[PDB]
RNA sequence: GCCUGUUUACCAAAAACAUCACCUCUAGCAUCACCAGUAUUAGAGGCACCGCCUGCAAUCACUUGUUCCUUAAAUAGGGACCUGUAUUGGCUCCACGAGGGUUCAGCUGUCUCUUACUUUUAACCAGUGAAAUUGACCUGCCCGUGAAGAGGCGGGCAUAACACAGCAAGACGAGAAGACCCUAUGGAGCUUUAAUUUAUUAAUGCAAACAGAAACCUGCAUUAAAAAUUUCGGUUGGGGCGACCUCGGAGCAGAACCCAACCUCCGAGCAGUACAUGCUAAGACUUCACCAGUCAAAGCGAACACUCAAUUGAUCCAAUAACUUGACCAACGGAACAAGUUACCCUAGGGAUAACAGCGCAAUCCUAUUCUAGAGUCCAUAUCAACAAUAGGGUUUACGACCUCGAUGUUGGAUCAGGACAUCCCGAUGGUGCAGCCGCUAUUAAAGGUUCGUUUGUUCAACGAUUAAAGUCCUACGUGAUCUGAGUUCAGACCGGAGUAAUCCAGGUCGGUUUCUAUCUACUUUCAAAUUCCUCCCUGUACGAAAGGACAAGAGAAAUAAGG
RNA sequence: GCUAAACCUAGCCCCAAACCCACUCCACCUUACUACCAGACAACCUUAGCCAAACCAUUUACCCAAAUAAAGUAUAGGCGAUAGAAAUUGAAACCUGGCGCAAUAGAUAUAGUACCGCAAGGGAAAGAUGAAAAAUUAUAACCAAGCAUAAUAUAGCAAGGACUAACCCCUAUACCUUCUGCAUAAUGAAUUAACUAGAAAUAACUUUGCAAGGAGAGCCAAAGCUAAGACCCCCGAAACCAGACGAGCUACCUAAGAACAGCUAAAAGAGCACACCCGUCUAUGUAGCAAAAUAGUGGGAAGAUUUAUAGGUAGAGGCGACAAACCUACCGAGCCUGGUGAUAGCUGGUUGUCCAAGAUAGAAUCUUAGUUCAACUUUAAAUUUGCCCACAGAACCCUCUAAAUCCCCUUGUAAAUUUAACUGUUAGUCCAAAGAGGAACAGCUCUUUGGACACUAGGAAAAAACCUUGUAGAGAGAGUAAAAAAUUUAACA
């Protein structure tokens, strides 16, 4: 029978709260005299980045774009690479307003194709797409794509003739066809160059080897913007406290069987939307040794160093980071956090 | 959760047994019986009698419509000289259409 | 009774309770279907089949104008002017076998009716009753032993005029003028040679007809009838025969 | 705890309340209170005199470890040191107290260990004469069985009848539908940021009504105040900080249908294409009822029953000219709108249902064999033992909810014990890595015995001194109509913690009603066989190189036990 | 043969009719029943709540002045439980009665007395001769429990089969109620007598009258209509509201009084210690002396003391050195009366005989202690198939390639469906089998098939669930069914 007469029972905190306390313990020492800087971009709106559809009048909108006085760091990042001296994923067109701007994108329309014009998306979850430096003829993997934040990027390119997006969640995934239907037409989407179903990513170290060049894997995480500010499905709840304890562990699972996946001479970015070290560094590490313990195999971790220079100017990075790119929300630069790392299979 | 119950479908009327035209003859999630000489089928797979009379099963050839591409890429993998088959219900009919009758003497 | 429960103890619930559901005639939405019944007319049907069989029992005179009350009288209707009843309505049941020239008032008559009764020579006219003098029509025995005077029945509604104002329906406030017109259609029409009543011996009293304002026949509005005495008494003020007369 | 004083009349006299002292809050004044008073006054509170104290966080208190004194023995009492936390707040001091602990000497039947006497009671004779109680009884023991604890059933044994006096193991003894958990669309108190209201009260505003400005009154409003009404969804979960409630698919459910969880897995609360996704109408299916839900020929009218497993919400009502639309009513067959707490609790019930117990079961626990790897210098088997195997036991921890919810609180002790032998001691006998003493191990043996103390409510345990030994258990975890009431358990209070509060607590502290006249069974002198240690002698003998050091038999002395 | 038992009146109930009483003398609103002095004192103000809505918050019938009819209609209503007209219609009418009661009945009544409570208020019990008691030589017999006459003899639900015979032999696990299942150590009952618990006619059915009409205005009618017969319990809360009654106990206050030896000390809420008050500890007592006491031991005892007297504060309250204390011996909200026969899905009870049919799918539910519907069951009625079952036939991704169903002519048989009218059961058990959860444990939990059990008997020791076996009586006949455990083990070159 159960005992309803405790002495003392632990205060009710909300999941917001319950989120804050966590992350403040823990970044306080991580950061140090950055994270009220951080805390306060954490706990205001996120910038909203409009990307541009290429499918629809892409020239038309940038037109649009320009009348509310949009810049295209991705125009302004392309020319920034002969100016410092793999390159980028080419083809994308991401609009945002200047630091310190607080303007808001106005909702997308659709156009006269009956797609939308663009899509908002945070202008930080654009960079794993460009560090993973697309090719035109390749095979990309995506784990974890639903909803689509980096799965509709990638279409953008137009360097992906097959695409294999898989999500274990299928309310996710329903929301990931949604969004490719409304904005890439359905001619793309009709053969098999957009495979979209709903499995665990671990299986795809197993059923696909060495099938895919590119692998973008975004395990799942616990969202800093997200966990602040929602208050259904948080990760910080009583009931979920399992999860968050296991959850390292399946970030070590997913990334390492999406580098069997990937082919030898291949590059995989490992991206992450989080600001902890122990789910961004040592998560990364644990899948090299775990490879190369169990099935023998070698990656190399490229720098991104010559790559967070040229975004400086439109994004906050962190310098004190062992192998990733750590890219840290700001008032000025509200896009954030990402975590981007890049290590190719050898 | 899964605490569904069952949705009571399967034969509705057996081999040999007397059916009038839009009697339900067997309802089902997929095709497992296929619709035969007058017999209907609805949109929930549910086959129902076009004509009055009695009730058949018989195995049948499967030839699927070209339209049908998954259908289609069936039988063109198969082995030369293999024959699919499947389980068909026939409604044979009863009373003829109608019959000559004098009404007059002019 | 039982074991225990409410069953054993009669603490049962109410009729249409189902346990804590919602009850199945509360779940059923609300319609028109009785609105306003109690304000309807009603009719009572009057078969030629029964109309023929009275008159073959004597029980209806055919040599005299048939009226509610003879319909009453010979217990051929059972009007209930408390339960909405508005007279008798003439129906076309038994229309091949009707033969009598009659000259019978109905409230309502159906067209095939009406074309029966003026096909053997009768005459059939449609007229208005207000409750209040329905029941006076159908018991008169029961009024005269109130001690009042005879009051003139009340036009018809502003919804029934348009009925009783045409000839066609053989309204009893119609142009007599355009009844010639009207009664050779249904002979054209259900095929039949109609007759002139004008030659027949009782077409004086197919003719009787009361006024519109008129209850009886001979008996003016305003009159009191004392059947003890056998005697009627006809006020003569000035005022009170304007009232009864207009 | 300042003190005298006060409180639960009938279980708590206190550490609780009050109390001078101090602090805070409110109020500028007349004609029943305050008060016939007026800021040195009055009222509402907190703390409990007095004395002392810094930083501008120290000092202290609390806390975690360590040590010392007392005792033969100290989970107690007293003091000191280390760590952490805490701060207006904290630390001392008289006196005092039926308050709560420790102790010196003394005192004593409190005890070792009881005994004698008187009185009452008692028993008998005489008089008077109750009460609870009672299905009927012609009222036995053992074993077994059974709704799981039998005077009544099964199998054995015993058995003339019969009163009186004792006894308290049984009659799950008697006494208040007992306490204890649970149930109810049963109550009540209390608290509140539960819901529903401002009638009432007070303060403003306007209207009214006036003067010429105002007040009183009345109406309508808005603010509060103080109250009023009512409710506390189910499901599941002993060590938590909840999940779950509707709909669909797969396994169980293997082949027509149907078929459950605490079950085993994944989801759904949409989107897209249509714009005849128009109008009508035979015959059928139907989620086991109903409500809903599904298919559909033909016909009319046009062209030349949309995809999708789920993708959904009834009635009333509101909106609307109409057509139509409206609830994570998600507690999803939906109440138009209501939360906690009760140990101050009350009522109706429940062994459908908890804890203790009994019973089932043997995961755990326990024991012996089987196996022979491995320890034991060599060597499986003097001993010891792995992976396992094979059986037994019902002492722990669990699991089951079958019996008891119309008067057993449980633990421990005192008293008296009956029984098992898987033997702690005494006895007999193999083996030994048994020279002799000591030991180890195994078979046999339940006739007899199995201590006194310190702290602790203790069981247990720690160590104090002993003993041939200070056995493992069972018996309603024996025994409470024999006793005890210390711990826990009802009302008081405090410390710490939780909560806005009421109030709560697996913690610490203090106090706290233990009824009964014996009707029945059983029993009330087993007429009487005793065990053990020490000393001595054998004997300083056998043994041994010495060191050491025995058997058996006999004697003496002492102790307990039994009987005088 | 004692106690007893009987014994019919008193009187009452319900109607009718009629509109009722209230100054002999004296006393009586002050402390009522008190002869006899200066007063000023005034009545009027919505009922609420229980209860029903299965909670509850709007709401929820209560003579309002003519029976019937209109009519349970119009309307009202969390449009829901339920509430509910009017116009209009028009009624006879003779008090002197009883298919009422007969001392546990009928009024409580012999009496609002005795008695109980401070008060409001509650509220009894019983009598029995005869013409004559101025016949007591009286009103004879028999009859409940309880006794007496007349204690008891192995053994056991107290009996039955019996028997020459009481016992001895054989057989037999009290009753009611509640549960799947009670000899159960679960509930109730000492016993005797009396009293004490199924009220309603909408529909349907049955039997008459009349019939396309029925009916003694209204109402119904596509064979109906009228009339009759025939179905719907008792006791019990804690509560809520209204109006009264209570501070002679107690809590505090007011008025005017009383008490406190002696000693030590000092002008003390001082010390010791009587009266007095209080009730710390222990024992006795526990239906007691006592619904809180006795004995001893204690605290205070010149004060915030104790105490007599009168008055005050009254329940939505008082009062409180706050103990949720006290407010007339059960105060987390007094008592009494009324609403009230409050309500209770809960507990208990539910009265003569005999026969017949008769058990385990579910769904919804502020719902799992209930109810509604279905299933099942019963009666009546109609009709024709029902059950058993030969082939044929019912899926693939899937070889636990399962046992076996569904369908189903013959055939064996006699039921089945539909119509009408409603009740009741559904907190199940165990065994076999398949499969889940636990531990390849549980008299464990949860589904499925089948059996048994709550229906008798025999056999397994006693025995709800295993086996045998059912349709009912008598016999001092007969044949059978199931039905009684086996097992004793090591030489060796
Ligand atoms: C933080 S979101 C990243 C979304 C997306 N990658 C983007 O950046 O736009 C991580 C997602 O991974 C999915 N996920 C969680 N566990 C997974 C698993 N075991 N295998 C595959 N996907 C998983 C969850 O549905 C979750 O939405
Ligand atoms: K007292
Ligand atoms: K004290
Ligand atoms: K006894
Ligand atoms: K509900
Ligand atoms: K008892
Ligand atoms: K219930
Ligand atoms: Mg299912
Ligand atoms: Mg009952
Ligand atoms: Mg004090
Ligand atoms: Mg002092
Ligand atoms: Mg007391
Ligand atoms: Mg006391
Ligand atoms: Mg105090
Ligand atoms: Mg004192
Ligand atoms: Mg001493
Ligand atoms: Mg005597
Ligand atoms: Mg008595
Ligand atoms: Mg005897
Ligand atoms: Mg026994
Ligand atoms: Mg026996
Ligand atoms: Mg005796
Ligand atoms: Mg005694
Ligand atoms: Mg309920
Ligand atoms: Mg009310
Ligand atoms: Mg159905
Ligand atoms: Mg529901
Ligand atoms: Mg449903
Ligand atoms: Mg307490
Ligand atoms: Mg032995
Ligand atoms: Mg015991
Ligand atoms: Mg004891
Ligand atoms: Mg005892
Ligand atoms: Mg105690
Ligand atoms: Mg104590
Ligand atoms: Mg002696
Ligand atoms: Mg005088
Ligand atoms: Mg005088
Ligand atoms: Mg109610
Ligand atoms: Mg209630
Ligand atoms: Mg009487
Ligand atoms: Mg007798
Ligand atoms: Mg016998
Ligand atoms: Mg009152
Ligand atoms: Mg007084
Ligand atoms: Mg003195
Ligand atoms: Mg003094
Ligand atoms: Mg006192
Ligand atoms: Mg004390
Ligand atoms: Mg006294
Ligand atoms: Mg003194
Ligand atoms: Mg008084
Ligand atoms: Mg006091
Ligand atoms: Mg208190
Ligand atoms: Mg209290
Ligand atoms: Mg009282
Ligand atoms: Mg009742
Ligand atoms: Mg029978
Ligand atoms: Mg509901």
């Amino acid at each position: 029978r159960y005992k309803k007469k405790w002495a003392a029972t632990e205060p009710k905190f909300p999941a917001v709260r319950l989120a804050l306390q966590n992350f403040d313990m823990t970044y306080s020492v991580q950061f140090g005299d950055l994270w009220p800087s951080i805390r306060v971009s954490l706990l205001s709106e996120q910038k909203y980045g409009a990307l541009v559809n290429n499918f629809a009048a892409w020239d038309h909108v940038s037109a649009k774009l320009e009348q509310l006085s949009a810049k295209d760091f991705v125009n302004e990042a392309i020319s920034h690479w002969e100016l410092q001296s793999w390159a980028c994923s080419p083809n994308l067109r991401c609009f945002t307003f200047d630091r310190g701007d607080i303007s808001r994108f106005p909702p997308a329309r659709p156009g006269s194709l009956g797609v939308m014009e663009y899509y908002l998306m945070d202008a930080a979850s654009l960079l794993p797409v460009l560090a993973l430096g697309l090719q035109p003829g390749d095979i990309v993997l995506d784990l974890c794509a639903a909803p689509g934040g980096k799965t509709l990027a990638l279409l953008q390119t137009g360097c992906c003739r097959n695409l294999a997006a898989n999500d274990l969640s299928p309310s996710r995934i329903a929301r990931l066809q949604k969004i490719l239907h409304s904005y890439v037409p359905e001619e793309i989407r009709d053969g098999n160059q957009v495979r979209v179903t709903s499995w665990d990513g671990r299986k795809w170290g197993e059923l696909e080897g060495d099938t895919y060049d590119r692998v973008l894997v975004d395990v799942p995480c616990t969202t800093d913007r997200h966990s602040l500010h929602e208050e259904e499905n948080n990760i910080f709840k009583r009931s979920r406290k399992k999860e968050r304890q296991i959850l390292p562990v399946l970030q070590v699972q997913l990334l390492a069987a999406g580098l069997l996946a990937t082919k030898p001479g291949g590059h995989v970015v490992y991206s992450t939307c989080s600001l902890s070290h122990l789910q961004n560094e040592y998560v990364v590490q644990g899948a090299i040794e775990l490879l190369a313990n169990q099935y023998s195999i070698q990656v190399q971790v490229e720098d991104l160093t010559h790559f967070r220079r040229v975004f400086m100017d439109t994004f906050c990075f962190f310098s004190s980071c062992q192998v990733g790119e750590l890219v840290i929300p700001n008032l000025m630069a509200n896009f954030g956090p990402m975590y981007f790392c890049k290590m190719r299979r050898l | 959760g899964g605490k569904s119950s069952g949705r009571r479908q399967g034969i509705k009327k057996m081999e040999g047994h007397y059916v009038h035209a839009g009697n339900i003859i067997a309802t089902q999630r997929h095709f497992r019986w296929h619709p035969g000489a007058h017999v209907g089928v609805g949109k929930n797979k549910c086959l129902y009698a076009l004509e009055e009379g009695i009730v058949r099963y018989t195995k049948e050839v499967y030839v699927p419509h070209p339209r049908n591409t998954e259908a289609v890429d069936l039988i063109t993998r198969l082995p030369k000289g293999a024959v699919l088959y499947k389980t068909f219900v026939h409604v044979v009919p009863a009373k003829p259409e109608g019959t000559f009758k004098l009404v007059a003497m002019l | 009774r039982g074991h225990k429960g409410e069953r054993q103890r009669g603490t049962r619930p109410r009729l249409g309770f189902e346990g804590g559901q919602t009850p199945f005639y509360i779940r059923i939405p609300k319609y028109g279907f009785n609105e306003g019944h109690s304000f309807r007319r009603q009719y009572k049907p009057l078969s030629l089949n029964r109309l023929q069989y009275l008159i073959d029992l004597g029980r209806v005179d055919p040599s005299q104008p048939i009226d509610l009350t003879q319909l009453v009288n010979g217990r051929g209707v059972t009007i209930q002017p408390l339960k909405r009843d508005y007279g008798v309505q003439l129906v076309e049941e038994g229309a091949d076998t009707f033969t009598a020239k009659v000259n019978i008032e109905v409230q309502l008559a159906s067209e095939l009716a009406i074309a029966a009764i003026e096909k053997n020579g009768g005459v059939v006219t449609t007229a208005f009753y207000d409750p209040r003098s329905l029941d006076i029509v159908c018991k008169p025995v029961p009024f005269f032993l109130r001690g009042q005077p005879i009051p003139k029945r009340m036009l018809p509604p502003e919804e029934l005029v348009p009925y009783y104002t045409d000839a066609k329906n053989r309204g009893y406030l119609a142009d007599p003028a355009k009844f010639p017109e009207a009664r050779l259609e249904l002979a054209r029409k259900y095929g039949y040679i109609l007759p002139d009543i004008t030659k027949d011996e009782l077409f004086k009293m197919l003719c009787t007809r009361k006024d519109p304002r008129q209850i009886f026949f001979g008996l003016a509005p305003g009159w009191v009838v004392n059947m003890a005495d056998k005697k009627i008494l006809k006020p003569t003020d000035e005022n009170l025969l304007k009232y009864y007369t207009s």
